[PDB]
């Protein structure tokens, strides 16, 4: 059917995982990774 | 199938000379230790542990060779 | 017919070779 | 900070360190020109870069030069 | 102070967010690090290269392992003139049931996209089959990504990293680049086409598990050691061949037949090979020009500061001193940036230039989208090259020249006429525009009278006469290879004319783009093309030689490649740096690449429509170009999505809005100047400060973007909406037109 | 004669004590590792002790659900499933904090013995006060808690979850 | 404590919005659960923040406001322990806060009943 997202590849649990991951959940804590890394005291 | 096996020629004989003579060279010049021993040119005047050396790999490299090829019809 | 789940999975596995080493050639670039 | 240069050009004329609005340079006692006078940037650290001197000066070329460097929080003009 | 950036204590110090800013925007300029050597400089320099190496051997991996997993590869092999090549599956978990249906195509139960990087073509010449022919490809090339990140690693280690001199070796350095990298790869991409491609296209399986026992030709190798390399050549391919099948299939493995197949439309595989290996043997022999070890060959200082001419006396090469270059260049990485861009992007242009007259690949020249999309990625992508082989030159000429040791040379003798440069440049560039524009506006104002036939109409004499020349019988010339019994189609002294069957077929065949006819109208672009690449280069050329210093700013040198100016005074200083004249010279380069893009994209168009005349009798005025090229085509694209639905163009639909939003904010940034955000920004630190409840504080002071950041930022905002929405509108007006 | 050749050892003695029994390598002494453990919240500098305690609490009553839904004995069903690793993970880690609630009561009478004592140096153990580890227990059974009720939360929601990251709830 | 309090009143009320003009609305639960996830991700990405500037201000003598001679009435956590305890509470009371309005919103037809006498009908 065409009302959801599918996938007739293998794994395709994969991009149903993964962009999440990479595009809202992972990115706020590199965001902080980053700036805490950047404000570092010397 | 069985691997292609070719009949003496003198390509055979010459695969196993060159691959002989190679090693010669190669050997009385890389070698850890030539010139231990008995004495035998362009060479560098190796011994006779290395000159029996370099035949008896020359014979086991060339039979590789040799039979590389025919398996292969020439690689 | 496209790869199979084990081909995938295979890859995702090999592909972590190239991120450590990654990984290791920016920090050593960092130094 | 900014750094402030004065050539051996200059005539003395005073008008570079009027023209500064935050005091980074002064008149001291000199005997290259008549007018027995040279600029100085003893406070470059109060400069702000506005190169107001470099437009009030008259010789050509320049005989006082400001070149931008590190910016701090007085160099970039910060109230806050 | 903060830790960053490690290699700048000037921004360490910075207490505004400035600091993180320009951290990012001289983070690659290693020579203006702190304490930073040659050696150093030169080591870091080999370690990224390994490093830019491996994402570029990451990203081929990528790209064949998506075509692996979810493209059709297979099913695009058994019919690729209908079949919709898939570049990668759609995952947006915001998508509603209308768009899922309408990117769910090219035989597909999943939403995906079409691929137009035309890889599916490239895959199937070289003769890839099977998927899994493509995921072992990938993994080859995740391992080799692997290989080059552990060297850059390695080369980083004490007793690994190479010495200044060692990189200062020019000439082996050349003798290895061309006979190694370019002749040997060159002789391994011909092996590979010999032994696997032309095998895999005349239908015969050839292997990593069967390529040793396999010969490419039945003569065998003893064909080459005998000399009777004839038998290469013998029994080609024939005219009814299908490709990927024994039928009508050849033995040959180098023939020299010219043209294109006449199924797939696209050079012989076998030419290619013969290609291949005259440039492994010609780069081989150029890669034993210079003295290395052994004495023989030639050395580059030598001859760069040789003065006798076999006893005569001359000033240098052409009795022009070239004396004092060898170090110039050696010590100038800058220099070496400058050539090294500049042959690149003279490469993109002619790869973007002869890929779509001589298609390599098979069908990919019935690929329109593809065709578009490949020819303007590759000229815009020659353009920016170019724009950075200036600007690097200016680098040079600020950082890198000092006079002395380069008086009285070629460089010393440019920079001394600069001014007679500069001018003339200018006079060109104002004699094209001038005329141009209005013989232009004159069409236009006369054809909107109703006078269409009084319209200035110069036809290319030249250029057809070429045309002509090259063997084009259309314009009834009778020269050269249009002429029969010419000296040179005939070839009289030897009649090795083999090209000339093929090639003649190929230039008068009426339904491919190799020297496709051309008016009044390709004249005047063409006209038009050239007076962007004069004012681009202008700009450029300016900057470079007015980089060291102008009458305004005699010291330039001084202050650096990037400053913002030299403030009010004398005038005022805007936009005075040679940076500057790159950022101005962007705009000219995407204007040019835009005219020329425009110009191909609509003649092709126009072709594939089956109504070149529109093209013919519309391109001579401007307002042709802009109703029947812009506004008649872009109504597919602007109706991807509507009141009444969506279908597989709305992508393009939005974007070609987003880049038309991304120009917009690049205004702001390029019109509006700094003090006015920073008064604004210091009244919102007086409303941040004054307001409770917001416990929230900058540990980095919030200040204006600086002016070359504000110059910078808006040239990226204009190039991003400038490609995304050619691109969009290219993709649109191709793929939702045609197949 | 003798040559130890300590200069260039690969693997260093630890901290530059050869007698603290302890090596400097790959695991213990390498700047990702000691950067990894050194910033885990029962390390971080400047933590509070309940802050500490709420990340580890939540990380593992988040993971602590999952064995007991996919191979336990009420994986039949999905409603069961889900309740019997919410139980089982509420189980564990108040059995957990009960375990530290009697560690703080029994190891701080008088000078702590052990790595807890004041003239102690153990690093690894920097939690050196009772005051310390009350907070984190607390930290730890709230975060535990929160973080077993999101795991339960969202495999008592799979089929919306399902059709929310797939975009099945676009259709109406 | 002032991050509990917070947390409570700020996580209730940002239940609301996805529940009733989010993409899940054509359902109740969906929408409640949509409003929930919503709530939960919005309170989780301000206690990172939180947590990095605190990790961030507080490093030495603090710069701006939170420097041991600044006179800032308006921000009074001059401390490190101070802005992780009120992490600490906002996180939990925004939990808190959701989760009671997640409640109260799935119980709509009960609660509806309750505030109408229909639960005395038996
Ligand atoms: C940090 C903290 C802080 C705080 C607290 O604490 C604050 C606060 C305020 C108040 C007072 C006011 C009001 C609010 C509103 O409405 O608006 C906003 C909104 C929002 C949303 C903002 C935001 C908020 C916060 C930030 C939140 C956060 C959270 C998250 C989630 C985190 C995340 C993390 C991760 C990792 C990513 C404001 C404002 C202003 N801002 Mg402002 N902030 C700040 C930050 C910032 C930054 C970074 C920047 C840059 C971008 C700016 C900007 C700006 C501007 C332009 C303006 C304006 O206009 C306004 C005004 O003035 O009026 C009057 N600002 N502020
Ligand atoms: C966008 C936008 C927007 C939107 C959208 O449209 C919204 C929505 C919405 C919806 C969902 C709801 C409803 C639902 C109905 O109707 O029904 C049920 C009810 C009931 C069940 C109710 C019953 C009764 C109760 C329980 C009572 C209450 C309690 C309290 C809270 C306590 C108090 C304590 C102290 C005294 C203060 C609501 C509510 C809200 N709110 Mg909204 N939102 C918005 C906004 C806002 C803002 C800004 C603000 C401020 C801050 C706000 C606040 C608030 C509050 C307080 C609230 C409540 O209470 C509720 C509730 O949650 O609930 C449960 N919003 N929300
Ligand atoms: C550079 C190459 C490259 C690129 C651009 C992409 C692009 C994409 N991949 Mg992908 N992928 C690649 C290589 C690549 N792939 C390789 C080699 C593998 C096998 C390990 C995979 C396995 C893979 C899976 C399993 C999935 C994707 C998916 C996706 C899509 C969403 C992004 C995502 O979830 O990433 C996921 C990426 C990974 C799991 C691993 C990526 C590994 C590559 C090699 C890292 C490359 C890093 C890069 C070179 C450094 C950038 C430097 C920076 C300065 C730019 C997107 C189209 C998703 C998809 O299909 O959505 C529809 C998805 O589920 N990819
Ligand atoms: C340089 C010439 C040359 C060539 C063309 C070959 C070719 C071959 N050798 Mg060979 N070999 C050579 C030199 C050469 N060898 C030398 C110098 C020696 C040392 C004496 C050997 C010792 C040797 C042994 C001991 C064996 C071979 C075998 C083989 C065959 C392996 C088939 C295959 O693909 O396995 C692929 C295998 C893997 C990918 C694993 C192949 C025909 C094998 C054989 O007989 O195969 C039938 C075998 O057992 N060779
Ligand atoms: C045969 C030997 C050989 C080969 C194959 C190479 C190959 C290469 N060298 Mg190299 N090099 C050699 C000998 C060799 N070198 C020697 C003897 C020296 C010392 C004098 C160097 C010193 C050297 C330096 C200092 C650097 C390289 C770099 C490179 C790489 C350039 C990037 C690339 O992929 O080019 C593209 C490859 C192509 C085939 C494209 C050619 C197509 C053009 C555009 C059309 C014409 C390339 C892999 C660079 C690097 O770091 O890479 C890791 C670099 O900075 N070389
Ligand atoms: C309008 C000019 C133009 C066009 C038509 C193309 C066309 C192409 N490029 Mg391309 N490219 C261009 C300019 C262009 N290029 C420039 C100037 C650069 C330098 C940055 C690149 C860098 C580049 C890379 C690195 C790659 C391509 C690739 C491709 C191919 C697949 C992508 C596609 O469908 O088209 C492109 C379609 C578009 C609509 C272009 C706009 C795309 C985005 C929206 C632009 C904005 C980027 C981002 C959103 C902003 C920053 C974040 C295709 C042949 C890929 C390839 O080789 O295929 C395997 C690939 O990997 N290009
Ligand atoms: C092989 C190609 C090559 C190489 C090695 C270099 C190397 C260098 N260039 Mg250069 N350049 C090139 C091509 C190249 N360039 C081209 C093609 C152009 C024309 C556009 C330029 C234009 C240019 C200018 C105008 C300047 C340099 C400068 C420099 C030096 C410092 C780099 C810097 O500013 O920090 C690193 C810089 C960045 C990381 C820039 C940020 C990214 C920009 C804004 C692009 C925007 C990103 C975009 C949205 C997406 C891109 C992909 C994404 C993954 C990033 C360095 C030696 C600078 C210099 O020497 O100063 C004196 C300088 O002023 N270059
Ligand atoms: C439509 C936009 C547009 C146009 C027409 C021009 C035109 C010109 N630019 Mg230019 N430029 C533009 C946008 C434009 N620019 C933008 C956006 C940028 C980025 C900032 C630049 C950056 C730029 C640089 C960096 C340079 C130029 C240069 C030039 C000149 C070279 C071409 C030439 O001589 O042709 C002939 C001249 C024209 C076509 C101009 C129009 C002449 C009109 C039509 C004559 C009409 C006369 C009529 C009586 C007037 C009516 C009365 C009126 C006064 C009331 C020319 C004046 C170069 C230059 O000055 O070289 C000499 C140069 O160095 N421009
Ligand atoms: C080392 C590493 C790794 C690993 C990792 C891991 C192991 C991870 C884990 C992770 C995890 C395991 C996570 C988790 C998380 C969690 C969370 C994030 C949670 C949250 C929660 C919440 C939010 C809650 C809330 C609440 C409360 C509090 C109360 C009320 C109710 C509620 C529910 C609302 C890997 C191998 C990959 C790679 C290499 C390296
Ligand atoms: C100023 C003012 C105003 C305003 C007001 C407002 C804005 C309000 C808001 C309000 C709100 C917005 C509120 C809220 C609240 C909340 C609450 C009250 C909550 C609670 C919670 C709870 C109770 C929870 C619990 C829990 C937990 C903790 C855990 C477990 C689970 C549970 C759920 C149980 C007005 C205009 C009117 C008027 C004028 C003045
Ligand atoms: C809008 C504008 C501003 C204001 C803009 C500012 C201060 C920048 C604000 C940036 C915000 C805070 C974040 C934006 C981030 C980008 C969307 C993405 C950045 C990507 C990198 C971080 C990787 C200027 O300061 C300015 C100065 C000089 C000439 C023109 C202008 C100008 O036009
Ligand atoms: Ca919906
Ligand atoms: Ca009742």
């Amino acid at each position: 059917d065409m009302t959801q997202l599918t996938g007739s590849y293998a794994a395709s649990w994969l991009p149903w995982i993964m962009i999440p991951l990479i595009f809202y959940i992972l990115p706020f804590p590199v965001f902080a990774l980053i700036f805490i890394w950047i404000e570092k005291e010397a | 199938t069985v691997p292609n096996t070719i009949s003496w020629s003198p390509q055979v004989a010459l695969i196993i000379s060159a691959s002989s003579l190679l090693i010669l060279l190669i050997a009385s010049r890389s070698i850890k230790y030539p010139q231990v021993g008995a004495k035998l040119p362009v060479l560098g005047s190796p011994s006779v542990g290395t000159f029996v050396a370099s035949m008896a790999f020359g014979h086991v490299v060339g039979a590789g060779i040799v039979l590389g090829l025919s398996n292969l019809g020439w690689l | 017919m496209n790869i199979s789940d084990t081909q995938v999975f295979v890859a995702l596995v090999v592909a972590l070779l190239p991120g450590l080493l990654a990984f290791r050639l920016a920090t050593e670039l960092y130094k | 900070s900014h750094t402030v240069k004065i050539y051996d050009t200059c005539i003395g004329c005073t008008q570079c360190v009027r023209a500064c609005p935050t005091d980074v340079l002064e008149m001291v006692p000199w005997d290259g020109c008549k007018a027995a006078q040279i600029a100085s940037s003893p406070r470059t650290e109060d400069c702000v870069g506005c190169k107001r001197c470099e437009t009030a000066c008259p010789t050509d070329f320049l005989s006082i030069r400001v070149y931008l460097g590190a910016e701090t929080t007085r160099s970039m003009g910060l109230a806050y | 102070a903060t830790k960053f950036p490690k290699f700048s204590q000037d921004l360490a110090q910075d207490p505004t967010t400035r600091r993180i800013w320009y951290a990012m925007a001289t983070a690659h300029d290693f020579e203006l690090h702190d304490g930073m050597t040659e050696e150093n400089l030169y080591q870091k320099i080999f370690a990224s290269h390994f490093g830019h190496l491996a994402i570029i051997f990451l990203w081929a991996s990528g790209v064949l392992f998506h075509v692996a997993w979810q493209g059709n590869f297979e099913q695009w092999i058994k019919d690729p003139l209908n079949v919709r090549p898939i570049a990668h599956a759609i995952w947006d978990a915001q998508f509603g049931p209308p768009a899922i249906e309408a990117f769910t195509r090219a035989g597909a139960t999943n939403p995906v996209d079409i691929c137009y990087s035309g890889v599916y073509h490239w895959w199937y010449t070289i003769g890839m089959r099977t998927n899994n022919e493509l995921y072992v490809g990938a993994i080859f090339l995740l391992l080799l990504a692997a290989l080059f990140l552990f060297a850059g690693w390695l080369h980083l280690q004490p007793r690994y990293r190479p010495t200044l001199g060692w990189f200062k070796s020019a000439e082996p350095r050349l003798n290895h680049h061309l006979a190694g990298l370019f002749g040997v790869s060159s002789l391994a991409w011909a092996a590979h086409l010999i032994h696997v491609a032309i095998p895999e296209s005349r239908g015969q399986h050839v292997g990593w598990d069967n390529f040793l026992f396999t010969p490419p030709h039945p003569a065998g190798l003893g064909a080459f050691f005998t000399g009777n390399w004839s038998a290469y050549a013998q029994n080609p391919d024939t005219a009814q061949h299908v490709f990927n099948s024994s039928q009508g299939a050849g033995t040959a493995i180098l023939t020299f037949l010219g043209g294109f197949h006449p199924q797939t439309q696209s050079l012989w595989l076998t030419d290619m090979a013969h290609h291949h290996v005259a440039i492994a043997v010609l780069f081989i022999i150029a890669g034993h020009m210079y003295r290395t070890n052994w004495g023989i060959g030639h050395s580059i200082k030598e001859m760069l500061n040789s003065k006798s001419f076999f006893g005569a006396k001359v000033e240098g090469p052409f009795n022009l001193p070239h004396q004092g270059l060898y170090d110039t260049i050696n010590n100038s990485l800058h220099f070496q940036l400058s050539f090294a861009l500049a042959a690149l992007g003279v490469a993109s242009s002619l790869t973007a230039q002869h890929m779509y007259s001589m298609p390599p690949y098979a069908f990919i020249g019935q690929d329109f989208t593809t065709q578009a999309a490949l020819y303007t990625h590759h000229q815009y992508i020659a353009g920016f090259l170019m724009v950075g082989a200036f600007s690097h030159a200016g680098i040079f000429w600020i950082r890198d020249y000092d006079p002395e040791q380069n008086k009285g040379n070629v460089l010393d003798r440019m920079l001394r006429h600069k001014e007679a440069i500069i001018s003339h440049l200018s006079w060109v560039s104002l004699f094209l525009g001038f005329h141009t524009l209005g013989l232009y506006v004159h069409n236009d104002v006369e054809v909107a009278f109703g006078a269409a036939e009084k319209q200035v109409l110069i036809e290319p004499v030249f250029a057809q006469f070429i045309q002509a020349a090259h063997g084009k019988a259309l314009y009834g010339f009778n020269t050269l290879l249009s002429n029969p019994d010419s000296i040179a189609s005939t070839a009289w002294p030897n009649h090795a004319n083999v090209w000339l069957p093929g090639w003649l077929d190929a230039v008068n065949n009426t339904t491919n783009s190799l020297f496709l006819t051309i008016g009044p109208g390709d004249f005047y672009v063409h006209h038009a093309i050239a007076l962007g690449l004069h004012v681009t280069t202008l700009v450029l050329v300016k900057g470079a030689l007015d980089a060291r210093g102008s009458k305004l700013m005699p010291d330039k040198k001084d202050f650096g490649y990037a400053f913002p100016c030299d403030g009010p005074g004398r005038g005022g200083t805007c936009d005075i740096s040679a940076w500057d004249a790159s950022y101005l010279a962007v705009f000219w380069m995407l204007n040019t690449l835009g005219w020329v893009t425009f110009y191909w994209h609509w003649k092709h168009l126009a072709i594939w429509e089956g109504n070149i005349a529109q093209f013919n009798e519309s391109s001579t005025y401007l307002m042709g170009w802009f109703r029947d090229y812009l506004w008649l085509h872009s109504a597919q694209l602007i109706n991807g999505y509507n009141p009444y639905g969506t279908n597989s163009l709305a992508i393009w639909s939005w974007m070609f809005l987003w880049g038309h939003l991304a120009w917009a904010v690049s205004f702001m940034f390029l019109i509006t100047w700094r003090g006015y955000w920073q008064e604004l920004i210091e009244t919102l630190v007086w409303a941040h400060e004054k307001t409770p409840l917001s416990f929230g504080y900058w540990r980095d002071k919030p200040v204006a973007l600086s002016i070359v950041q504000a110059r910078l930022v808006g040239l990226t905002h204009f190039t991003v909406g400038y490609i995304a929405t050619y691109g969009a509108f290219l993709i649109a007006s191709t793929a939702g037109k045609f197949g | 004669k003798l040559n130890y050749r300590l200069d260039t050892d690969p693997v260093q003695p630890y901290k530059g004590d050869p007698f603290n029994s302890n090596f400097s390598t790959a695991i213990t002494d390498s700047p990702l590792a000691r950067a990894f453990i050194n910033n885990l919240p029962a390390y971080r500098k400047g933590l509070t002790p309940f802050m500490r305690g709420l990340e580890i609490g939540m990380a593992h009553g988040y993971f602590l659900v999952g064995p007991e839904v996919v191979v336990g004995p009420l994986r039949e069903t999905a409603h069961g499933a889900n309740l019997s690793g919410l139980i089982t993970a509420i189980y564990i880690a108040v059995s957990a904090c009960l375990g530290i609630s009697i560690f703080a009561i029994t190891t701080f009478q008088g000078d702590p013995r052990g790595a807890y004592g004041s003239t102690s140096k153990d690093s690894l153990r920097p939690l050196r006060n009772r005051d310390e580890w009350y907070q984190l227990n607390g930290g730890i059974f709230l975060g535990a808690m929160g973080g077993a009720v999101f795991a339960y939360l969202l495999l008592e929601n799979f089929d919306a979850l399902d059709s929310i990251l797939r975009g099945g709830v676009n259709v109406n």
